[PDB]
C-alpha cells in the first residue's frame, strides 16, 4: 500500500498509519457536504461530472497537505464519496452482512428486526463500526433536510447501498437480488433510526 | 398487485433501480418505505426498485 493513498486502502491500514479509520480527506468531504450542501435537491442521486470527480480524486491521492473542497459541486463530492466506499478493498459492510440482513428480513419477525440489525452491526470489526457510526450520523443529518433535498432515508439507501455493501446489478440469481433488497431495506432502517 | 408506468425513466448508474418506458406493467413483489417498491418489469423480466410517483395501479 502506497504512502499517503486514500482510495483502495482498507480501514485497518488507515488506523495503523494515522490512528483513525476514515482518512481526513473523506471526513473533510463529509464536513463540506454537511456544511454547504445539505439543501441541494437530489444529493447522492443527481450524477456529478467525471472530470470534476477525477480532479477531486487527484486532489485526495498524494496530497500531504489538507484537502480543501470549497468551490466544488456538491454532486461531485457526493459521487466521490460513493466511489470511495465503492473502491474499498472490502465493503464497509462486510460481504457477510448483506446475507445477515437477508436472514433477518426473512426469518426474524418485524418487531425484532432493529435489535437483530444492531447485533449484526456489533458483530463487525471496530474500524468498520466506527466508520459506519460516522457515516450513519452523516446520512441522518443529510436526510434531516428532506424538505429541501427530497432525500428520504429509503432514497439515500437506494443511492448508497451498492457502494456500502458492494452489491450486484443486472441489465445475478434470485438469492442475490433478495440480498440486494434486504441490504437496501436494512440501510434505510439504520438511516431512519440513528 | 400490479402497477403501470406512466412515464419513462432511466436507471441511476450503479444502483438497484430499473429503467422502464411509458406503459410498462410491473408486478409488485415488495413495498418499502417512502413509496419505493421492489418489482419485476414484465417487458424486460428484470427485478429492481421503482418509486410510487411514476406508477399507477391497475
Amino acid at each position: 500500500y502506497f504512502q499517503g493513498s486514500v482510495f483502495g486502502v482498507p480501514l485497518t491500514v488507515n488506523v495503523q498509519r494515522t490512528g483513525q479509520p476514515l482518512p481526513q480527506s473523506i471526513q473533510q468531504a463529509m464536513r463540506y457536504l454537511r456544511n454547504h450542501c445539505l439543501d441541494q435537491v437530489g444529493l447522492f442521486r443527481k450524477s456529478g461530472v467525471k472530470s470534476r470527480i477525477q480532479a477531486l480524486r487527484q486532489m485526495n491521492e498524494g496530497a500531504i497537505d489538507c484537502v480543501n473542497y470549497e468551490g466544488q459541486s456538491a454532486y461531485d463530492v457526493a459521487d466521490m464519496l460513493k466511489q470511495y466506499f465503492r473502491d474499498l478493498p472490502e465493503p464497509l459492510m462486510t460481504n457477510k452482512l448483506s446475507e445477515t440482513f437477508l436472514q433477518i428480513y426473512q426469518y426474524v419477525p418485524k418487531d425484532q428486526r432493529l435489535q437483530a440489525i444492531k447485533a449484526a452491526i456489533m458483530l463487525l470489526p471496530d474500524e468498520n463500526r466506527e466508520v459506519l457510526q460516522t457515516l450513519l450520523y452523516f446520512l441522518s443529518d443529510v436526510t434531516a433536510a428532506v424538505k429541501e433535498n427530497q432525500m428520504t432515508p429509503t432514497n439515500l439507501a437506494v443511492c448508497l447501498a451498492p457502494s456500502l455493501f458492494h452489491l450486484n446489478t443486472l441489465k445475478p440469481d434470485q438469492k442475490d437480488l433478495n440480498e440486494n433488497l434486504a441490504a437496501t431495506q436494512g440501510l434505510a432502517h439504520m438511516i431512519a433510526e440513528c | 398487485r400490479r402497477v403501470r408506468a406512466i412515464l419513462p425513466y432511466t436507471k441511476v448508474p450503479d444502483t438497484d433501480e430499473i429503467s422502464f418506458l411509458k406503459g410498462d406493467m410491473f408486478i409488485v413483489h415488495n413495498e418499502l418505505e417512502d413509496g419505493w417498491m421492489w418489482v419485476t418489469n414484465l417487458r424486460t423480466d428484470e427485478q429492481g426498485l421503482i418509486v410510487e410517483d411514476l406508477v399507477e395501479e391497475v
